[PDB]
């Protein structure tokens, strides 16, 4: 597992200077630079014009050279956790063995690019995922591509931006949903643009909104968030990805044909042949359910919505365990009592959905085998397709470059702002439960009650549901 | 009920008790998958059992296959005789069969 | 997988763990995982194979 010094490709924020970091090998073509993702601004919460939900925005925290090495020290226990979970380093493997298609001989297209002491490019390194530290965002983690090979066959680069700090807690049981679960997650994700499947473009509607607009999710996003119901992978006569299959198909099984089209090693050759030796069939139904915890009883059900199911409260730091205290929370709506104000229920739901409504209507479905497929509902193991123990035995040696650098610009998202109702209510809620149901009082004076019309009203009285407690 | 009438037997998958000194394919109940020795040497590789194309009420069914790598005989810890049945508890010994 | 033989309890050497196996269907774990009997194997599902 290397340690380069590494003449990054792209330039940190508008500054046009070559990026130097120095990036870490934390899995076979895995590496880690515990450095902020410099190539978004880094803001405070007073310079951002419009904040994201759930956002969290901090300047200087990764600046520092101790509190950088303790964030190395944070992926490091990460991939040795997922190691530790069964089918989770086979997992790990099969990120490892993704490298993409190169461009030309040598991999001017999935390479970091090595410097020595003084900054002479002498060779450069393969790499499937970069793990980068927070952006301007600290809780936004994304998985930037390098290219646009992700949509192409040939497979891209991936930068994984990811902050193992923030976390989302049971809060009725105390435990803490691990920071791995989201990184399985952004792995598993990872696969489908090293594969070069174009699975992040079309968005496929999940969750109807109160305008019945609709929070829409990418068959990507859609396979990476483990067992779900409205499957992508629902035999019953394959359904979902109306047309796109054919599309998916074509671009999986003509990488397989270019593989020796262009040859680069003795071992970028056999990784590329072990690559395309776990079938599209595996990749749509991986499933890590042995990797990500069951800490959630209802992460199976919600398309990544652990944030907004759990409500922001449950959203913690990992060094204090205790809640953010400046994510900026902007609910969607207020819903206040009338017959005693300072019940607010603030409802943080999603905003600003898709306009799908001809979705459903305009659904091409694709030509049937009339095959009744005997299926069974729960997921399966799929790395037996996968050769993992022979990705394990190729490590890819240094390639010796001495070419100039091409840079990629990074342009980020454009976020709506969130317009929050003020609701007044003259009757209760199933929403002023919540606000009736949390007290700030000793045992002494706590005065619990089994009425919403009392706890509502008096705002000295605690909801509970069962008379005898 | 249904748990009940099983009683104390481990089960094959059609359904009858499992027996010592049987040939069993043993499959993983969610890829059935099967073992495999890697090329030359005595170490074990999970392959794919491929499925069965059948025609099930003159329709064109595609089911689980089942007789796919490496057979196991269940031993027991002292050898009796083969139609002796498997309860819960009951240590064996998994012997190839190849 | 009990970790006793018919001669006895195999040696942690020989076979690298010293109780019970659960065998699963991850090679790069060896197709075995420890059985957890710790007072945290059921804060979540067990994820039988």
């Amino acid at each position: 597992l290397k340690t380069e010094n590494i003449r990054y490709f792209r330039t940190a924020a508008g500054s046009e200077d070559v990026l130097e970091v120095k990036a870490y090998e934390v899995y076979p073509n895995v590496w880690a630079i515990p450095s902020r993702y410099m190539m978004e601004p880094l803001q405070d919460l007073d310079e951002v014009t419009n904040p994201e939900q759930f956002s969290i925005y901090d300047k200087k925290y990764l600046a520092d050279i101790q509190e950088q090495d303790e964030f190395l020290k944070s992926i490091q226990a990460a991939i040795e956790d997922i190691k530790k979970r069964t089918f989770g380093l086979e997992l790990l493997t099969a990120v490892s063995g993704a490298v993409p298609l190169p461009k030309d001989t040598g991999a001017t297209n999935t390479t970091l690019q090595c410097i020595d002491e003084n900054g002479k490019h002498t060779h450069d390194v393969v790499a499937n995922v970069v793990l980068w530290g927070p952006g301007n965002n600290l809780n936004s983690n994304r998985l930037i591509s390098k290219s646009d090979d992700d949509s192409n066959g040939i497979g891209s680069m991936v930068e994984l931006i990811w902050n193992p700090q923030i976390l989302i807690k049971n809060i009725g049981t105390n435990r803490i949903k691990p920071a791995t679960d989201e990184l399985v997650g952004l792995l598993t994700k990872a696969l489908f643009r090293l594969y070069g499947l174009g699975l992040n473009k079309i968005r496929y509607p999940f969750y109807q909104l109160d305008d019945k607009k609709y929070y829409s999710l990418t068959a990507e996003d859609l396979i990476s968030y483990g067992g779900f119901s409205a499957n992508v992978v629902n035999l019953q006569p394959y359904y979902f990805l109306e047309d796109q299959f054919t599309k998916v198909k074509e671009k999986y099984e003509s990488a397989k044909k270019r593989i020796d089209d262009i040859k680069v090693n003795d071992e970028y050759s056999q990784m590329l042949t072990l690559k395309y030796q776990f079938d599209l069939y595996s990749l749509f139904h991986i499933s890590t359910s042995y990797i990500v915890s069951t800490v959630i009883p209802a992460n199976d059900k919600y398309g990544g919505l652990v944030s907004y199911y759990t409500g922001p409260n449950a959203l913690i730091d990992s060094k204090t365990d205790e809640k953010l205290t400046s994510m900026v929370k902007i609910p969607l709506k207020k819903i206040k009592y009338s017959k005693n104000q300072s019940r607010e229920y603030d409802e943080y739901d999603l905003t600003n959905g898709e306009d799908s409504t001809q979705y459903f209507e305009n659904f091409t479905f694709p030509k049937s085998k009339h095959v009744f497929v005997e299926t069974q509902p729960t997921p399966e193991n799929v790395f037996v397709n996968l050769p993992s123990e022979e990705i394990t035995k190729i490590i890819l040696p240094v390639i010796p470059a001495e070419s100039d650098l091409i840079k990629i610009p990074f342009q980020p998202a454009t976020p709506k702002s969130i317009t929050t109702e003020l609701i007044t209510t003259d009757v209760p809620t199933l929403g002023l439960i919540f606000p009736a149901v949390k007290s700030k009082q000793n045992l002494s004076d706590i005065k619990m009650t089994s009425k919403l019309s009392d706890a509502l009203d008096s705002d000295k009285q605690t909801f509970a549901f069962d008379n005898t407690l | 009920t249904f748990k009940e009438d099983h009683g104390q037997f481990v089960y094959d998958h059609w359904g009858e008790r499992l027996q010592y000194n049987k040939a069993y394919y043993l499959l993983s109940d969610d890829n059935k998958s099967a073992f495999e020795t890697v090329y030359e040497t005595k170490r074990l590789k999970l392959k794919s059992v491929p499925g069965v194309d059948i025609k099930y009420l003159g329709m064109n069914d595609r089911v689980y296959g089942y007789y796919g790598g490496l057979q196991f005989k269940l031993v027991p810890l002292d050898s009796k005789n083969m139609n002796n049945y498997v309860r819960w508890g009951d240590k064996f010994t998994m012997q190839s069969i190849e | 997988g009990t970790g006793n033989s018919k001669q006895g309890p195999i040696s942690a050497y020989k076979r690298g763990y010293s109780g019970d196996l659960w065998i699963n269907g991850a090679r790069l774990d060896g197709y075995v995982t420890v059985v957890n009997k710790s007072n945290y194997s059921n804060d979540e599902i067990q994820e039988k194979f």
